[PDB]
Order: C-alpha cells, then structure tokens, then sequence
RNA sequence: GAAUGUUACCGCAAUAGUAAUUGAACUUAGUACGAGAGGAACAGUUCAUUCGGAUAAUUGGUUUUUGCGGCUGUCUGAUCA
RNA sequence: UGUACAACGGGGUAUUGUAAGCAGUAGAGUAGCCGUUACGAUCUGCUGAGAUUAAGCCUUUGUUGUCUGAUUUGU
C-alpha cells in the first residue's frame, strides 16, 4: 500500500531561501524573437470566475462553469544586468556579469541588510569605471559574444510600486528565447533600465508553470513497528504545471475586472481589500487553479518549459463575470454602490 | 420517411430531442451524427436548434410545444430562452411558465389541435398553454399513468400508447382525441414509447431496437406513406 | 446451455494439462524448506501444497464436466445429431471415465492429506508428497485418449449449427447435385459452395431469410441415396434425423434433367418410401433445373411418375431453376404462406362531433427534394464538416451566429446580459421610453413637493 | 462529495411504494483501505429491500439514487442539497420497475439515466 | 444573468455564494448565507427580524438597439429610487 | 557550529531520492467480422477511483473575537458598568 | 531627516442585531372609586442603530512622539 507521502520528496528539511530558484529554463528556440522565458511576482489572493467554455464532446459543453482562479501581482520590471554561462564538463559556469550602474535603491537595500545603518557605499566606485566614454562594457560585450553561448538576464521587482509597501526588492535571473546570443546580448544592452511589460511575455490561454514556497506550519515532528531486526511541514519549494492564463490584467486602468459581457465597471480589488494584502493598482496576471504559498509570497511564472498541442491549451476562455465580493467575511456585494442600493441611506449619509 | 436512427448508444431518441411539425430540438452534446441524421429526413425545411435546457441533455422531455408555439420550464436559463426566441420562427412563442412541474414533455403531451395536461396543473398554466398552442385542453390519464407524456404520443395522425393500456382506456383516449389509436410497442417492447421516440405528421424516428413489425405498425398508424 | 457451446475452454491434451497443473502448483506455492524448520511447519507446508494440487485438478475436471453441452435430455434432435457426429455412447463413456478419474483424484488427495499429517522426518513427508503426485499423474495418464477425443469433438461441436426446431422453419431437401445448394445460396443471404458434385454441402449449413416481417431460417443437407434403411452413412443419417424431428414441410427437390443420373422412377420411389416422414408436415415438392427441361415437354410415361407424386395428399409441384432465380420469390412466398397457415391452424376516432383538422405537413417538406446520401450532389450534412474538421474531438460546433434575426449584425453581437444591475430581461421590452418619459415628471413632482427642503 | 455510506437505510422513490432499502453493495465504488463505499447521487447501486412489498423483501436489486440530502459541490458554485436520501429501483439497464416516480429528481441523475428522466415529471 | 434574490432577505445572491436548497415540496429555497438559512429553518417569519428587508418594507422603513436604449433606464431608475428612499428616511426621523 | 582573509547577491551541480497509477462516454460502430445470436481497437477528445504536491474563495465539524443580543441564579445593598 | 517610522480617529469592508436614556405617554393589565384615575410589559422616533470596530483585513499629503543606543572582522 502507499506510504505517508512520496519518497522522492523526502527528506523535507526547510528551504534555504524564501525565493524559489528556477531549476531549468525552456529550450532556446533560435528562430523565435528575443522574448522572456519567465517572470516573477507576488500573489495577492484568490477569486472565483464564472464563464462558459468551447469543449466539444464534454458533458458541460456550451454550459457556464465556475472555476477557481488566482490573481498574481506583477508590476512593471526593469532590467539591471546580464549574465552569461559557458558549457563545461563540470556544468554551466558563470563567465562574467554586467551592470548598468543605474541601480535603484531597492536593489541596494536587497544587497545590504542594515540599510539604515549602512554607509550606502553602493556600486558607485565600480560605476566610476563605466562612467566614461566606455570601452569597458564594450569589452564585456565582446567577451560575452565570443563565449557564453547561453545568456541569462537579471531583473529586479518594483517593490516600491507594489501595493504592499516595502523597500527591499527581489533579484533573480531570467533566460532569453531569441536567436544567436549576439541578438540576446544586443537586446539586453539596449533594454538596460527599460521598463518590462508583463503582457509582452504572456497571452490569454497560455499554459504556464510556477514555483513557490508553501506555507510554513512550524515543528511537526503511534505504532512501535517501524524498524526490522535483520519533522517539518511546509516552508519548502514546490512546483506546479499546466496552469491556464484566462486574461492579462492591465491593472493600471479601469475595466480590468469587468468582462465584455458584464461590463460592470470596476477593478479586481475585492471589496475592502485582499486579506493581508494591499490594493492592486498595477499590472497583474489572472491564472486558474492555485499556487503554493500565501499572500505577499514571491512566485515565478514559466511557460511549462515546452510547447503543448493538447486541445485543453488550445481552448480559449470566454470570461463573462469576475467575482470581487469582500473576502473579509461573508461578502454580499461587489462595489459600494450595490451595498448602498441594498441598504439605502444610512446614519453616516445624513 | 420512417428511417431507423440511434443516439450515441441510447435508443431513447425522444429524451434528447423533441420533433415538431415546424421545428426540432436536439441536445448540443454528442456529435453531429444525430443532427445530420435528423437533417436527412428533415432536409432544411425548418431550423434544427441545438440547445440545452437547465444545462441538461433531456431537453426533449423538459420542453414541449406545437406548431403555434413552444413552452419551456421555469428552470430554463435566460440565455437558453433568448437562444430559443432568436432561433424559433416568429409564429412560435415562448414564455417562462411559473408552475411547480418542470418536465413538460413527460407531464404534458399535445399535438397541433389537442393537448393533454396533468389533472393538477394550475389554471393559469393551462390557459397559457391553450393560448400558445391554439389547442383544446382536457384532463385525462392513460390507464392511471400520472406521466401522460411519458407514455402517450400524439400527432395530427393516429396516436401510439404503451401496451399496458386497456382496451376500454384505448377506446376512450381515441374518442377524446378523435385520432386512430393502437396499443403498439417500440424499442423491443419498451414502455417509454411516449418519451423514447419522436414522430410527427410526416417524419417518424425511433431507436434501432424497433423491430420491423413495430416499424410497420408505426407506419400504419401514422400513415406516413 | 444451447446454441453453439463453442465456449468450452478447449482443454489441452493430458500431458500438457498435467504439465500446466504441476507448473502452477510449483509457482503458486513456496519451495525452500529446510530440515531445521519445525516439523509442524514442514507438515503444514506439504499438506498445503498437496491440497492446492488436488483442488486445482478437481477444479479443472469440474470445469471440463460443466462446460460440456449436457447431451442427456437436451433435445431429441440435438441428441440424435450429437450421437451421429460423435457416437454418443463413446462420449458418455469418456465423460464417465473423466468423472471417475476426478473422484479417484479426490480420494487420493484426501488419503494422502490424512496420512501426511503423521510423518515425522522431513524425508517421510517429501516421499509422501512425491507418492501423491505420482498417483495423480498415473490417474491423469490413462485419460489421454478420452481427453484427446473430447478435444476433437469440441473442436467440431463448437462450429456446429445453432437452431431451435420449435421455431418456425422451412428446409430444402432432395437428391444431391440437383442444384439444391444453389437454391439455398440464392434464396437466403448465405454463402455455400455450389460445386457440381453429390456432396457439396456435407455439413448442415443454416440459412436465414426474412419474409412478412418475420425471420425464417432454413437448413441444407445432401439428401438420401437408395438407402433401404439398413446401410446409411453418417451424413445421410443426420439428414434423416433432421427431417424426422424438424418442423413444417421441408422442400423436396428433383432434378428432372440429364444431370443427377438416377432414373426419375428412382426419385419417385425415394419419396414414396420416405412417405412415413410426411405424417403431418404437408410436404411440398419443387422441381429444379426447369430451364433446360421444361417439364411440359416430358414423356407420357415419365409424366405419369410425376402425376403419381401429386396423388399423395398435401403436395405441390412448383417449377424452379438456378440460372434464373425469379422462381425463388414465388417458392419462398408459397412456403411462408404454408408455414403461417400451419402455425395458425394449430390454435377509433369515433367522430366526436367537433374536431376539424387537416394533415399539417409543412409546404416546405411537401415541396422539398428527396435526399440522397450516396449521391455526391447533396446537402452539406455538416456531420461531413465535422468529419473533415477532425470529428467531435476538435470540431467546434458553431450553430450560433446562424439563426434568424432582424439583421445580420446581431449574429456576432455579444449580448452583455448584465449592466451593473439586475438583468434587463426582467424589464427588457421594446420602446424603453415608456419607462423614461414619466420619470422626468416624477422627479420634478418629488423635488417640488417640499420633501427635500 | 459522495453520498450515503454502505448500509444506509434510504427511502424508496418509486410509485410502487416501499418502506426503505438497505445498500448492501455499491457499483464502481472507490475500493480503498479504510475507505468504505459511499453511493452518490445518480450512481447505480445494489441495495436490498429491507422493507416493502412482500415479494420484493429479502432480495437485492439495482437501486438508482435520486436524492442525496448531503452538501455536494456541483460544477455550479451553489452547494445545493435535498430534504432526504431517496432512490428508485431498476434493473441493470435502468428499466425502472414502477410506472411513475415519487418526489423530484436532480439533473445529475436524470442525465445519466434517460429512462429515469422519462419516468419523472418534476425534474429539478 | 438569472441571479436570484434571497426570498427571505430579498438581497441578491451572486453565483458561487449562498446555498440553494429544495425539498419534496418542489419549491426552491434560496439563502444568501448561513444566518438566513438557519432563520428560515427555524420557521422564524422575516417580519420578526428587524434587519431583514421584509420587516423594513412592512413597517414603512424605506417604503443592439434595445440594449443601447435601456442603458439609460438603469441609472435613472436607480437614482430615482435612491432619492425616494432618502426622502422617506428624512421623514422617518420623527 | 570551525569551512573559504571578511561580508551579501547571483547561479552550476559532484552527490542522495524519484510517481503516477488504473478504468470508461463518444468518435471510428451497430461498420470490419456475422446466414443468425452477438460485435471490436488503430487514431482525438472527454470523464472517473486511489495516491503525490499545494492550499483557504465556495461547504461540514472543530470557537479563547469573549465579539454581538439574550436566558437561569449570585455579587459591588435588586438596577447603573 | 523622508510618500521615514508607530499610535490616534475617519473612510472602505465584514461579525452581530435596534444600544444607556428621552419622548408619541401610544399603551395587554396590576391598585383606589365604584366607566374612571395613578403605575406601566410592549410598540414606535432618535436608531440596518449601538458594539466588535479582526485582538491577526487595506489607506491615512489630518493630529501626536522618535529618528539616537553596543559589538566584531585584514588580502
Ligand atoms: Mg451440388
Ligand atoms: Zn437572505
């Protein structure tokens, strides 16, 4: 009979870092343009979407169905550097790293720990080398062109722009899908300090996989028949695959929550706000199902590492309405207008 | 006109469809084999509306109607009602009858001139059905069967009833309906003749289980030829 | 059971069956036992192995016995057919021998199990088990010939025909090479060799055809030679038994031509001597190969023999041929009519003063053209579109946008169905201004009524 | 959410009339260590007639559940349930013995059993 | 949509929220949340509950072309009803 | 917790473990095979039991909000809080 | 020494159910005279009010207070 879990997931010691490191990246298709392999963000909360589907041969074909969906915060991102790797018998080794020298205070805080007590002796000294006519970054580009057949770009999250006010941002590597590494490095150099749009990397109905750290539960350490004669739960990296993206959330403008059917002008911000989270005011991605971890936990979005031709991925969504009632209790209305209509005027109104 | 036809693997043709003299309903599920099978005999004379009722594939029994109109249960969703209104002919009317009973096809059976209703159906629903269909309404039961539509089948031509009906009951039903009546059987003696198949004044459809004598009896009573 | 008992498990020969049983016993039981093990455990293991082997043998024998058709009392016709095919006495004796062998195996297993529980030394238990296995093998060894014969008859019994004499049937019979096999092939949708020799259809092939909305089965048989009822072959004995037991008249064929080189006097004498088989069948006679003889142009002496055939009550002489099968329709019609007569002899609207109606078949259906599926020039039958689209697996049904409305733009317009308030369907009606024209007056008369100042 | 567990004394739902039935067995049950079968709405199960017609007593027949009475999450987000557990009796092919039904029937059971749907008037 | 209003409280019941319950009476019971469901299950008439809408109404508390044309109706009716409710509340204070 | 002169970030992997499992509704099918009885799977979709990774919007129990309003009796002299 | 931080109250959103008291003295009845007078359950307006105001939900260019205190490491 089965056992108390999967032996491949044991031992289950605590994760070495809150941020889930990417184990692998999708194969580099040279014929495709210079796109982005993955993205990083913080998940806000859960919501319910009611929609119909075009699924011929299914019992619920042409019938409206409600499925669990989640909203992940993903504000605009700016590239901070580029990293190249060379294949070796010991594996892929980092050749050299480059920086634009135009690093925001967020990455400086991330690098340091006691920023308030820190003297703020940032990269300025090294930047002074770059703050010239050049020929240094040109040398780095030449080195990464002659070698480093695989290039990974470095980006940092706009933690300051996140609804949950914070000063320290996360940093992680992201690969490219473009042609020969010449185009990759040229695009990376041109895109230094340039804003990155989430919608440019994903699209509706796209199948994606994500990695995150599950909720911790503290110490979790009876039958006296275990050994023959002849202690932690949660707070570990976990992966999930085959997640359908229903719609790209352009949360910097109204009408994102309402669909073409309901057109109930409002934002996806649940009444009162997300539990233990702020108020979304920037770009976000809508993905069905659920992702490990809790609110404010960093998550990574990847396109499954491979292309899928199954009809499930091909099928397109027909969102009719998105639920945004107050999750802080037994919510009954989507916007204050509905609550006022139901209850009418109140003492506070006069 | 009488051509053998089958569902995916079910002989209950009338459960998933309800043929009428001016329109036909078919479940959206399955495949177009049923749709094409009905089109072959029906050609393109009238629209064949692929539609669901309350999300179920039993639309044939849930709904009932005649040439002058179609009736649907209150359980039908707004989208389904809108689709039916925009797909059915202008002459056919639809309404959200607010009555306790749901299965119009099983609880009610009617033709272009005569309609049988449950003895306990509300007066308002009876009047609405009479106005919509342009037919007379009579309170009757087939040998004590509460589900008149589940056993009785009636068109402008002769009608068919399940074999358990007594001779006196058959004669009384024929006299009231003013149509020829024979206590035939379908689908190898199945008693669901009123709901397991569909038929009208020109077209008769039934499961493959219908033996050749049953097909001959159906043709003779309905006089398709 | 009845109707093609082929489901018998086609037992392997005695040697193969014994090898299979021994392999199963070895594989499904433990093998590694040592002297140091407790005597009780070793004895229990040996007893378990012996019991498993005995139970396997008993189950095999019981399944073999049960699978057989139970010839006794099954049916007189089937019983006689089986007796002719497999010499009933031998088959019964073989089954009795198998039952006796099973009983002996049971007794031996019980005796060895009883004795095995007393041996002290491991060697004693091993020797007792070996003796039990040898006894079982010796019992099985003598069963080789009955098992092989039963396997052969099963190989033959499985493919035997399956018909119920109690049902309505009409058969074809006559001299061999009269064209009877061709008549059987033509009359019913059955494939049988039509080679021109006197034993074409050695086996009693069964044909099925439908008439008057009822299924009518038929059988075939080469017939009977002179056969004075003392010297008959198995094939002819089967035909005689079938004719005796079977239901309503079997068609008697006669080749009135040069072929079938027996004088027509012999053909007449055959049916005259077989007359006792005509107790209540109301036999019918059909002349075959009429095309190349035209019995009308027959000698008076020969015609007298044909006339004598008509003398016996309840007979008819119908013309039939193989090159042209037009007569087969009339032959089958007459046979079915006689069969129905034999099977039978064994035993409103009310014009309620008010209803007026006409057949309401729509003019469209009345004037629309008949559909033809095989003709390439036909309607789309969007099932074909689905088939070319990849079937229902990927065919996205799109009957939407193809419904009757006022304008062609409404086909693609997405109905909102929601406007931040309860659905408009509750109040969705044409000319909405009826609920807006008076709203201005209502607002004016509510504002100027002193209720706000 | 599965319905009643094994042995539940469910009430009859046919027109013939029976006091109750005992679910001795289930078909397509999720056989698992420590997980007993639980017949859900619309599932055909073999339930003995604990009490009812004298001839029907002391024999097992395939019982088709028409009511669940428990909270189950349909694909529709509404967590609907029913007054009490009830189920009709029919042969393995769904041929209901009775000529009518008692009480309402759900869409989930009606869809899987066309005969039951034809045998019921108050659907949903 | 066909969103149903709770027959007890008259409040809207959005899809996925509340519970819809039916009995052998073939009547659909709709509740926006557990409180009203249990209140109805206890035979408590809504007129006995102050918060429910029915008591407020009884006691005098608060008394393509087609879609394009009806767009205006919803806002106008909502504003008129809100104004009427506010006026009623003004005289409610005494 | 000594690693590696100090600190923090990014990563590669030498190495240890490894998982999914089984069934069914259709399509092809009442076609090949079938005198009849009966009757497929090769492709694609769609569902289902157990188990593995996660939760937390919907649903049941578990309630230390002492949170709301109230009920039985006692107390600051019944009632104030 | 800056959207700096924590608290304050509000707003938004939810839990529950109409708060202490006042008055229309409206008022089932208790006690005096022999229908009436005093007390007054209860309803009604302040008041879908009050409280919780997640102790573990979001905001606060508005108010208050602080932006200081120790220690270790060298190619
Ligand atoms: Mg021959
Ligand atoms: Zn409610």
């Amino acid at each position: 009979a089965p056992r108390h879990g999967h032996l491949g997931f044991l031992p289950r010691k605590r994760a070495a870092s809150i941020r889930a490191r990417v184990k692998a990246f999708p194969k580099d298709d040279r014929s495709k343009p210079v796109a982005l392999t993955s993205f990083l963000g913080y998940k806000a909360g859960m919501t319910t979407i009611v929609r119909d589907l075009d699924r011929p041969g299914s019992k619920f074909h042409k019938r409206e169905v409600v499925e669990a969906v989640t909203v992940v915060d993903t504000p605009p991102v700016v590239v901070v550097g580029v990293v190249g790797y060379v294949e070796t018998p010991r594996g892929l080794r980092s050749l050299t790293t480059v920086w634009a020298e135009h690093l925001s205070d967020e990455v400086k805080r991330r690098f340091y720990k006691n920023w308030y007590k820190s003297k703020k002796k940032a990269f300025t000294k090294y930047s002074a080398k770059y703050a010239q006519d050049g020929a240094g970054i040109e040398r780095e580009l030449a080195r990464i062109k002659k070698y480093a057949s695989v290039v990974r770009v470095l980006v940092h999250t706009q933690i300051r722009k996140t609804p949950l006010a914070q000063k320290k941002a996360h940093l992680a590597e992201i690969q490219l899908n473009g042609g020969s590494i010449s185009e990759k490095v040229d695009w990376a150099r041109e895109h230094f300090e340039k804003t990155v749009a989430v919608d440019s990397v994903f699209e509706q109905n796209e199948m994606i996989d994500a990695i995150a750290v599950t909720k911790g539960h503290g110490f979790e350490g009876k039958v006296a028949c275990i050994g023959a004669w002849h202690g932690q739960r949660g707070y570990h990296s976990r992966t999930s695959i085959n997640h359908k993206i229903y719609r790209v959330g352009k949360g910097d403008d109204e009408a994102n929550g309402a669909t073409s059917f309901d057109r109930t002008k409002k934002t996806i911000t649940p009444m009162g706000g997300f539990v233990h989270y702020g108020e979304i005011k920037n770009d976000f991605i809508m993905v069905k199902g659920c992702i490990p971890g809790n609110r404010k936990r960093i998550v990574t979005l990847r396109k499954s590492l491979y292309t899928n031709t199954s009809r499930k991925a091909l099928e397109e969504v027909s969102l009719k309405w998105i639920d945004t009632a107050s999750k802080f209790g037994k919510g009954r209305f989507q916007t204050p207008a509905e609550k006022h209509a139901f209850m009418g005027t109140l003492k506070k109104d006069l | 006109m009488a051509t053998r036809t089958q569902f995916e693997n079910s002989n209950e043709i009338g459960v998933f469809s309800k043929l009428t003299n001016t329109y036909c309903l078919v479940a959206v599920g399955g495949s177009e084999n049923f749709y094409s099978a009905f089109e072959a005999e029906l050609g393109d004379a009238i629209p064949i509306v692929h539609t669901t009722i309350a999300g179920t594939r039993i639309i044939g029994r849930m709904t009932a109607g005649n040439r002058r109109g179609l009736l649907v249960p209150t359980q039908t969703t707004d989208q389904e009602l809108q689709h039916l209104r925009n797909s059915l002919p202008d002459s056919v009317k639809i309404q959200r009858v607010e009555e306790r009973l749901s299965a119009l096809g099983n609880v009610i059976c009617c033709n272009d001139y005569v309609a049988l209703v449950h003895p306990d159906i509300d007066r308002e629903t009876e009047e609405l059905i009479s106005d919509v269909l342009g037919v007379e309404v009579f309170r009757q039961t087939i040998s004590g069967n509460i589900l008149v539509g589940s056993y009785c089948s009636l068109s402008n031509q002769g009608g068919l009833v399940h074999p358990q009906t007594s001779v006196q009951d058959q004669e009384e039903l024929s006299s009231l309906l003013q149509v020829p009546l024979v206590a035939g059987t379908v689908n190898r003696g199945s008693s669901v003749v009123g709901a397991g198949m569909v038929v009208n004044d020109y077209l008769a459809v039934t499961g493959l289980d219908t033996t050749a004598p049953e097909l001959s009896v159906i043709e003779s009573i309905f006089r398709l030829q | 059971m009845q109707l093609s008992w082929k489901d018998i498990p086609t037992v392997a020969p005695a040697n193969d069956l014994l090898d299979i049983v021994l392999n199963r016993t070895q594989r499904k039981t433990p093998t590694v036992i040592r002297p140091g093990f407790k005597i009780t455990r070793i004895r229990a293991f040996y007893m378990r192995k012996v019991k498993y082997t005995g139970e396997g043998f008993v189950e095999k024998f019981e399944d073999i016995l049960k699978g057989f058709p139970n010839i006794n009392d099954v049916h007189p016709f089937h019983r006689d057919l089986m007796d002719t095919l497999y010499e009933k006495n031998h088959y019964k004796i073989s089954l009795a021998a198998i039952s006796r062998a099973k009983s002996l195996v049971e007794q031996v297993a019980r005796d060895y199990v009883r004795l095995l529980k007393f041996g002290q030394s491991l060697f004693q238990c091993k020797q007792l088990k070996r003796a039990a296995l040898g006894r079982m093998a010796t019992i099985v060894k003598k069963l080789r010939d009955p098992l092989a014969y039963l396997e052969q008859v099963r190989q033959h019994i499985g493919r035997l025909p399956s018909i119920d004499p109690n049902t309505r049937t009409l058969l074809i019979c006559g001299y061999p090479n009269v064209g009877k096999s061709s008549f059987l092939r033509c009359i019913t949708k059955s494939d049988v060799d039509v080679q021109p020799y006197a034993f074409t259809t050695k086996s009693l092939y069964v044909g099925h055809f439908d008439y008057k909305y009822l299924r009518f089965q038929a059988i075939d048989t080469p017939g009977i030679l002179d056969r004075p009822t003392e010297e008959m072959n198995n094939i002819e004995m089967q035909s005689i038994y079938a004719i005796a037991h079977l239901r309503s008249c079997v068609l008697y064929f006669m080749d009135l031509s040069e072929q079938c080189g027996f004088t027509i006097e012999a053909q007449v004498k055959l049916f005259h001597s077989i007359k006792p088989l005509f107790a209540n069948k109301s036999v019918m006679v059909v002349i075959n190969k009429t095309d190349i003889i035209r019995p009308e142009d027959l000698d008076e002496e020969r015609a007298q023999l044909l006339e004598s055939v008509k003398e016996v009550p309840g007979v008819e002489i119908m013309t039939s041929s193989c090159q042209l099968e037009e007569n087969v329709m009339e032959v089958r019609n007459k046979a079915c009519e006689k069969l129905l007569a034999s099977r039978i002899e064994n035993k409103q609207p009310q014009a309620r003063d008010d209803v007026k109606r006409t057949p309401f078949i729509p003019e469209s259906v009345k004037n629309l053209k008949k559909y033809d599926p095989e003709d390439p020039n036909r309607r789309k039958l969007a099932r074909d579109i689905e088939a070319e689209n990849g079937g229902a697996g990927v065919f996205n049904v799109n009957l939407k946008d193809k419904y009757l409305l006022e304008d062609d733009e409404w086909k693609n317009d997405i109905m909102p169905e929601i406007l931040d308030g309860k659905n408009v369907y509750d109040f969705l009606d044409p000319e909405i201004a009826a609920k807006l024209q008076a709203l201005e007056e209502e607002e004016e008369k509510l504002e100027n009524e002193g209720f706000y100042n | 959410s599965l319905g009643l567990p094994v042995g539940a004394i469910m009430n009859c739902a046919d027109n013939s009339g029976a006091r109750n039935l005992y679910i001795i067995a289930v078909k397509g049950s999720g056989s698992r260590l420590n997980r007993l079968p639980a017949a859900s709405l619309g599932d055909m199960v073999m339930a003995t007639v604990k009490k009812g017609k004298p001839e029907l007593r002391k024999k097992v027949m395939p019982a088709i559940v028409v009511r669940q009475a428990k909270s189950w999450r349909r694909r529709d987000g509404v967590f609907l349930y029913f007054e009490d557990n009830a189920g009709v009796i029919a042969n393995p092919k769904g041929e209901m013995k009775g000529s009518a039904i008692t009480g309402p029937v759900g869409k989930e059971c009606a869809d899987l059993w066309p005969r039951v749907a034809s045998n019921s008037g108050v659907v949903v | 949509m066909r969103i149903y209003q709770c027959h007890f409280c008259s409040s809207p019941c959005y899809p996925g929220h509340g519970i819809m319950f039916v009995r052998n009476d073939a009547k659909e019971f709709r509740f926006c949340r557990s409180k009203c469901h249990k209140a109805f299950k206890q035979r408590r008439n809504p007129r006995k509950l102050k918060w429910t809408k029915a008591f407020r109404k009884a006691a005098g508390k608060e008394l393509r072309e087609l879609v394009a044309t009806t767009l205006k109706a919803m806002a106008r009716i909502e504003e008129i009803r809100q104004k009427r409710e506010r006026a009623f509340y003004k005289n409610r204070m005494r």
